[PDB]
């Protein structure tokens, strides 16, 4: 085996730059990838099933660059409903010109080429070894819900299906 | 032997020491990683340090058989002297250096300006765009019966890690090395993962394109978006775009055959140098609030011409820092800000 990416990262972030300049034969291995974790192939080779965990990471543009608020999400991303339906997670980063928020991010970005310090908040920022430590911690638990929480989640989950079901 | 087994990488430039045997090979035993500059030299580039004239004729001085493109050689200055390359703590880091893409009539030298960057330069790699035997410049894969298994070859762009790299006739270049320069611009790096393999790699190298419109010529009047036959991302990856028109015009052109039917090269070259090793530019109060200004003031251009991206904010103290140790000062200055926004002006307008 010799796994184009997804292969020699097995339990990881597995990232995407540039979602939609690929083409249908990324996206048809991205998205079995994405449903359930466990490539199949099936050739003149092999017809065997790789099994890897990969929290795909994807990092898109629409389709003339920048927004467009005349026109629906939906026509302004070209990615399928299948593919964005799995999508749990979306976020629209989108840039808005301002007058007061965009002089702290020219402050951020003039204080981090000025030297190599971060700005003087009160508070230090941690080196990757402490939290990669306690993300290596923090796997090992295993959350049970309750039931206090379970009618909470039932009754916005039924608002939310109600209010999304144009 | 077994001493010297972990020091050895390919795509660095080393000096071997060793004994030529013929039982024909080198008996290696001292291996080493890598303009010599007297002490009459740096008074002359002391002197030169605080007269207000100095750029105007060193960005004059570079290439004599070019008639006009003042500010353009102006960019082309501070982009071979390169910038600061700010690493961050316990995070990635920060871009150093600055991309130019140019466009226009074919009637120019363009063609002829790569060939005085290649030369004069400290060391820079020329591409075609179009013709690398491999998957583009930065690598391919090989296979060989010796080892009876495959190996991996560098074409390009892995060779120079601080250097420039000049790829001329951008349009002919094909997506898979458009992704690979996606990833070069942002990254300042370049990644791969292939058939057993996944890795990344970080070697600075400026980049300079040259491109030419699908429909062969180009006007005022025409719209400046679609006549670049590239997509917006890349547009947002080149710092400077520049336009070089070439409507005839009767005033402009009598004097360019008298020109051309009519300081120098080893001190340029010591300078930029001398720049790159000894001074590191920092920030000032001075020149942080006229950036601030010429940023939010542009981001006018939006309604107008141009898009404005969040990348162009360190593109435009990149160059400050450039012109402030072109003087080779300690920090910066407010002038540095204001030649970097008539850089602007007429790169972007």
């Amino acid at each position: 085996l010799e796994g184009g990416a997804l292969v020699l990262a097995d339990n990881g972030i597995c990232c995407i730059d540039e979602f939609d300049k690929m083409d249908e034969s990324d996206r048809t291995a991205i998205h079995e990838v994405m449903e359930q974790q466990t490539i199949s192939i099936s050739k003149a080779g092999i017809n065997t099933t790789l099994n890897a965990r990969t929290s795909i990471l994807a990092a898109a543009n629409p389709l003339y660059g920048r927004y467009n608020p005349r026109l629906s999400p939906l026509d302004n991303i070209n990615l399928p409903a299948a593919l964005l339906s799995r999508f749990d997670i979306l976020f629209l980063m989108l840039d808005i010109p301002s007058r007061d928020d965009d002089e702290k991010l020219a402050e951020h970005v003039t204080y981090v080429h000025m030297h190599n310090k971060q700005p003087d908040l009160d508070f230090t920022p941690v080196e990757p070894s402490k939290m990669r430590e306690y993300i290596a911690y923090a796997k090992t638990k295993r959350p049970v819900m309750s039931e206090a929480v379970n009618d909470y989640v039932v009754q916005a989950y039924i608002r939310l299906r109600q209010d999304s079901k144009d | 032997d077994d001493d010297l087994v972990d020091k050895t990488k390919p795509g660095d430039r080393v000096n071997v020491v060793g004994v030529f045997k013929s039982l024909t090979l080198i008996l290696g035993n001292t291996v080493y990683p890598l303009q010599m500059l007297t002490d009459f030299d740096i008074r002359n580039i002391n002197k030169l340090s605080k007269k207000k004239d100095i750029f105007d004729i060193l960005s004059q001085s570079l290439a004599p058989s070019i008639y006009g493109h003042d500010h353009i050689k102006k960019a082309i200055l501070l982009m071979l002297m390169g910038g600061v390359e700010k690493n961050l703590e316990n995070g990635s880091h920060l871009r150093g250096d600055i991309n130019i893409l140019m466009v226009g009539d074919p009637s120019t030298a363009k063609s002829q300006l790569l060939r005085f960057v290649l030369n004069t330069a400290s060391l820079a790699i020329a591409t075609t765009g179009r013709g690398s035997s491999g998957v583009g410049l930065t690598a391919a894969v090989t296979t060989d019966r010796e080892t009876g298994e495959r190996r991996l070859e560098a074409g390009a762009m892995v060779l120079a890690d601080r250097g420039v790299v000049c790829i001329d006739e951008f349009d002919k270049m094909t997506d898979v090395d458009r992704v690979a320069i996606h990833e070069v611009m942002e990254q300042q790096t370049v990644t791969i993962a292939k058939a057993g393999i996944h890795t990344t790699l970080n070697a600075r190298c400026s980049v300079i394109a040259a491109a030419n419109p699908v429909f062969g010529q180009y006007d005022v009047n025409r719209d400046p978006h679609q006549n670049i036959a590239l997509p917006d991302s890349l547009l947002s990856r080149f710092d400077l775009l520049f336009v070089v028109t070439d409507d005839i015009n009767e005033i402009r052109d009598r004097s360019i055959s008298e020109h051309v039917l009519r300081v120098t090269i080893p001190f340029l070259r010591k300078y930029v140098q001398y720049a790159k090793e000894r001074v590191i530019p920092q920030l000032t109060q001075e020149a942080i609030n006229v950036i601030v200004k010429n940023y939010t003031d542009l981001r006018d251009d939006n309604t107008k011409k141009s898009p404005i991206t969040a990348r162009t904010l360190e593109t435009l103290i990149r160059l400050a820092t450039a012109h402030a140790k072109v003087r080779l000062s300690k920090t910066v200055n407010k002038v540095d800000a204001k030649v970097a926004a008539n850089l602007l002006r007429f790169a972007l307008l």
